[PDB]
């Protein structure tokens, strides 16, 4: 609404983005994504709850070896902007968790296309390097940095001096054949970022403890949380096992 | 002569080690930018400042947390080559690139999979309350714990390669590594089986009950009479319609739930195996999931 | 209906049961004795789901060290002969699993009385073996297959030419005392089966997983393969952690 | 000379092992139809065929697949014992008795316990579909590993009684075992559990509930309404009916569920340790069963 | 009702108020001390339930350690008392578990005074020891003994000579905040009696054994017979893998 | 001379160890009343009489149960260093010391949350039912069990201190301490979870569900079939109520049930490792709760 409410959102989304891939103080992450954005536009605890059910999906969203995850940075700034812009801050937080979801389809590619725009960055970088001006490597690491955070700057921007629902897009989508693919393509891309890192470690001593897992993850009784201290209990009595049984 | 002022700056810049990464060569750019005062202090007048470049751009990934023990190496070689006339320029790649692997493997599921799902449930269990604390709590342990380990990592790795002969295969620093996996393992199945939906939606019969399942919702008593009948014929067992709907994701959860899950993991890892990209991997995955909501699959 | 489908299904119902007690081909298992009996009557799709529904019933059916398991072969082919002859391919497979299974107190003693009156035929056997014609003996060996088979193929036969339902046999069974105790007997003999094979393999050291398994067992969550896949992964590392440990 | 093609005459053969099955000797019979072609090619001139009669037809009771090892290393000691004048005529016999328990037991559960209900589930699965698949996978997978299994052991007895005493106790071929026995005993456990039915129905006591459990279906709003106040009620766990009919078998599962079984199962355990032939204990379970739904104990 | 009733009673309540800290034949267990006091009082099928259901609850109620449980017998005979004056032998039994258990506020500072007030009872021991008077000390024992059985005895009598509701205590409590704080409180003081013997045992090899005890736990599919049966199962597994693992 | 008919009566007066318990000193007259008849039959002419009452009266707190090991363990040394003149006063109280805890943790668990919890509920399983043959084989099995613990141990330490060296660290004697520990662990763990109730009632967020949650219960069919749509649809997992009531602990048991629990008992646990009297404890917890009560937190 104030012109320095815009700009620190802006800035908050810029953070953001550059942490989508920086991925080290954590900004990208809605359990701080939304709260900053909602300590700033008036409205704080209604916009914590929004950024706790969404950290809950959150989990298990890694960018694992050049597999990139749904909606990392985008989901958390665009779903709490709409909260905020169209009220209801506690009734609105299903609307915004059933948007920030569906953004895979403009969240993934739009991610994907950065990262892939840097390749004449590095080479520009590599052309510097022969010559050895070593001021322009750490600049163009900067722009880099940068340019990944427009990512997120530009939607956040353009999201306040748009309709506070943005469930249309110019067209309305193709008949309800492209809208849900995506939706329900945007949940099995993580297998393929779980499939890496799998196979990162895979040998014939953990895969026995690979099938416990997927087997004692049944039915609505063990949390996430539960299951983490399950392996915790198994590995530490493997080791404690294996320590004296060696020799 | 790599001051202590030097090393922090070098650890404070290895927080930007991505940002610069690209498919064609990952973290390059920004492992060269973490090197850029090491460099610029313990070199002189141009002459290397060029092989410098080329020799700290080639190709490394691993994990960006557990990524200061190479930071820590490679000083260590580099401070005391250069004095002393050891130049190597292959046995410095050598330990770049056998420390890819292992490091990686032990830092991708502690961190990502173990840490953050942990910190980030018990932050939003009080966001989700509505207190501050939950988040407060989970951006000041998570960057004190970061910053911890980027340091002390990176200070172990300041040690020369005469200790990191035993500092690879311990001892105490190979059990973390079997420790990690196993743990990594049980999480990764737990996070396969729940949060992979390939929820099908096919229809198999259409059959309805004998008269002996269904509540017979035409002769119960009216007025809250047919209600306490109705309900415990429902708590006795008795089926709610008269056609048995059947699903193919019924029968399909009746041998392990989430069967699809673990079956797309699994062809996706062998895709992988095949030296295949995981960009071509994941719009096979969008091409698959639309053309299967077409066809009506899913 | 036909005179072709009479003899087809009389020959298959033969070939169900020798692999009764021959348990090799498992043709007398009802997920092959109800379909290529489905795929000959005419109506196939509406007999792989009565197939499937008595295969789940029959595992952990298995005839261990001369103990019997109830309706091995005799269920399979009855309940589907009764499913395709009296119409509702797919609404009566509740019937036909509803008479499948209390077929023990005709499929237990009726194979339990041929495997007995074959003690005659291995006394001829070693009557025909003093003289050493090693000629009569394989002769003797298919006379014995072809009198198991006849304990299946006979009712088979008969159930064509009897009215479609066949849940009165004569006498309309002794006052619900009879058909039901019979029933509830029915389901407990493959105890004595268990009982022998848990006799066979009995260490102090298996013991615990034997608990464990009889614990993990409970409500509605895990599936039996689920159960099984975690009875593998123990075994697994329980073998693992003694090969190390042993020494 | 035990050619290969009479080696085929002979593993075909050991399918039909069972059909002349008897309590007085089990498989003996089959044991002996399934070396015919053996003794066929190895004598001569009727004087000892009749003794190998005698000899292959005492008792021999095993699991059907895995015994295809004793019927190699019988003819692995009887082409050597002719060809050499080195006749034992109990050696061939104290080698059949010798692998009669350890085969049987590693059989039994890995066969008709473990690959069994998995096969049958996974073939059910698509069954229950209506898709032939399921049933064609069952049947061509079954007996695919069935066959193969049987002509790769019949080929390894086929090895010489040297190799036997190695091959034994492993090394690999022990460890197999207590594998097999931990697998059989947790899968025997469950199914114990799970399909041993011994559903008691007696009634211990009806007494009426308080006047803060039950519902009170007599003062609720009439129409749309008294029906969502049931639910809630319900849902907040409000007892149903105002008499709470109580079972033995509710108090029993109170336990463990399913102690019957497991109590059941041990009482036969016991019976059978003390020698009694399983047909009597199966008639006991009989008339045990409708003797209790007589009195009303079941 | 009779005169032999009341003192039958009366003592019975004294032996099972000794053996409240004797604890030693377990007459203060509610399976023991609700149908003695049952079977004298006329009704006895009436009050095993009333026992059955009490011991349920009263398990994990040891006194560990200088750490007192609540109401270990005081509860038992109260609330058999009250089922049995006033009627409703079956259907009061869920009237006499909701007063057994908030009688903690008269059951665990009744019992902490008994044993705090037997200190001069040891100093006087002590006093008479000193001059080797050992045939005194055996009868302070047993004063002692029969005081912690007073504590007991009188309520038990004070019972029978009151109206049979109990649930005025002269002041109707103060207003519900005390009677309500207290029960809170009395659910979780067998915490600290926890607290003393997980600290008692405690080393880095068994906490993973905690951890799984207290994940596999959850809801509701579990009891506490299967719970004590994994862990004697796992317990039993760890120790045969440690003797051949050791060397 | 310590004959059998002795230390029966001592076994017996062993059963009074507790009933002179003391916040000062715990279970010290218990244990001088259980050696009384050893230092009657023993001693002479009341010099060391007192003596005696001195040096069995200082601080003795372990298992009731696992006692008798001490009670035979001073009786062996006693009856020898009268007869010998190796008086210690030292030894004798080392090794009433040195028995102490272990012998507290192993007996703690084993007897109070072991084979109490499950006696008790095997009993109450025919209690329940009306069955007076639950309590009875509750009392006559815990009385044999503890009854045959008490005289075996007693017995087993009246052995001489030469056998006690090696039946202190077995072996097989510190291998059960060892399972006992575990066995513990889990069923505490269990305990703490399921039987300490610290259920808060906050109220976080009351917010009105949107139009695709809550049944609609204003438009339903009315008589017979409305009844029947309400109950498909919550069975499809529509929200019962307009209103989504939270509460703190619904929040709370998303991360671990029973996770309050596990707080407090850590927290008592540490204070009690600062010499904290668990008198003062309990009286902590009382005041909390009821304080906490007033609040609203709980
Ligand atoms: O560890 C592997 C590493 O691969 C890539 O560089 C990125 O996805 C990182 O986030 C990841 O940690
Ligand atoms: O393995 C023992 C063996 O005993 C009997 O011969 C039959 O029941 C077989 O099916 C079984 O395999
Ligand atoms: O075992 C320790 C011991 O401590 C105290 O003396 C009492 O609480 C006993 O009941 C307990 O057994």
């Amino acid at each position: 609404m104030s012109v320095i409410s815009i700009i620190l959102v802006v800035l908050i989304a810029f953070l953001a983005g550059i942490e989508g891939i920086l991925d080290e103080f954590q900004f990208h992450q809605p359990l701080i994504a939304c709260t900053l954005i909602g300590l700033v536009t008036g409205n704080l605890t209604a916009c914590i709850i929004l950024g706790g059910t969404l950290q809950m999906i959150a989990l298990g969203w890694a960018n694992i070896g050049a597999a990139v995850a749904p909606d990392a940075a985008l989901a958390s700034v665009a779903s709490a902007i709409i909260l905020v812009l169209g009220g209801q801050g506690v009734a609105g937080i299903p609307s915004a968790i059933a948007i920030a979801i569906p953004l895979a389809v403009a969240g993934l590619f739009l991610t994907m296309i950065v990262r892939t725009l840097a390749v004449p960055i590095v080479h520009l970088m590599d052309r510097a390097a022969e010559k050895g001006n070593i001021r322009s490597v750490e600049w163009l690491h900067i722009s880099a940095i940068c340019m990944q955070g427009i990512r997120i700057a530009i939607p956040a921007a353009a999201l306040l001096f748009i309709p506070a629902d943005s469930v249309q897009s110019f067209l309305e989508a193709m008949p309800a054949w492209l809208t849900d693919g995506m939706a329900i393509g945007g949940g099995m891309v993580v297998a393929v970022g779980y499939a890496l890192v799998i196979n990162m470690m895979a040998t014939k001593e953990v895969w026995p403890f690979f099938v416990i897992g997927f087997v004692v993850a049944a039915i609505s009784q063990l949390t996430l949380i539960a299951i983490g201290a399950l392996g915790v209990a198994l590995a530490l009595i493997y080791l404690n096992l294996s320590k004296m049984g060696g020799g | 002569e790599l001051s202590k002022r030097d090393r922090l700056r070098v650890a404070w810049r290895s927080t930007f080690i991505q940002g610069s990464w690209n498919y064609e060569r990952m973290q390059n750019g920004g492992w060269a930018f973490s090197m850029i005062p090491a460099i610029k202090k313990l070199y002189k007048t141009k002459e290397d400042r060029s092989s410098a470049l080329k020799r700290h751009l080639e190709f490394f990934n691993t994990h960006p947390y557990i990524a200061s023990p190479i930071l820590g190496v490679t000083l260590a070689l580099e401070e005391e080559r250069a004095n002393g006339a050891e130049v190597d320029d292959v046995a410095i790649q050598g330990v770049k690139v056998g420390m890819m692997g292992p490091l990686a493997g032990v830092g991708d599921p502690v961190f990502w999979f173990t840490i953050r799902p942990m910190l980030g449930a018990l932050g939003a269990s009080l966001a989700l309350s509505g207190n501050i604390l939950g988040p407060i709590l989970f951006f000041v342990a998570w960057n004190v714990i970061r910053w911890g380990f980027m340091w002390y990592t990176q200070e172990f790795g300041y040690k020369a390669g005469s200790k990191i002969t035993d500092d690879l295969s311990g001892g105490l620093l190979q059990d973390i590594t079997k420790g990690a996996s196993i743990l990594g393992m049980f999480v990764l199945a737990a996070l396969v089986q729940r949060w992979v939906n390939i929820q099908f939606a096919p229809i198999i019969s259409k059959v309805k009950l004998d008269e002996g399942a269904y509540i017979d919702w035409s002769h119960l008593p009216q007025g809250a009479q047919g209600i306490k009948t109705a309900l415990q014929q429902q708590q006795a067992g008795l089926a709610l319609s008269e056609i048995k709907v059947t699903t193919l994701q019924n029968n399909l959860d009746n041998l392990i739930p989430g069967l699809a899950a673990v079956a797309l993991t699994f062809l996706c890892m062998w895709l992988l195996k095949k030296k295949i990209s995981p960009i071509i991997i994941i719009l096979g995955l969008f091409v698959v999931g639309i053309v299967g909501h077409l066809i009506g699959l899913l």
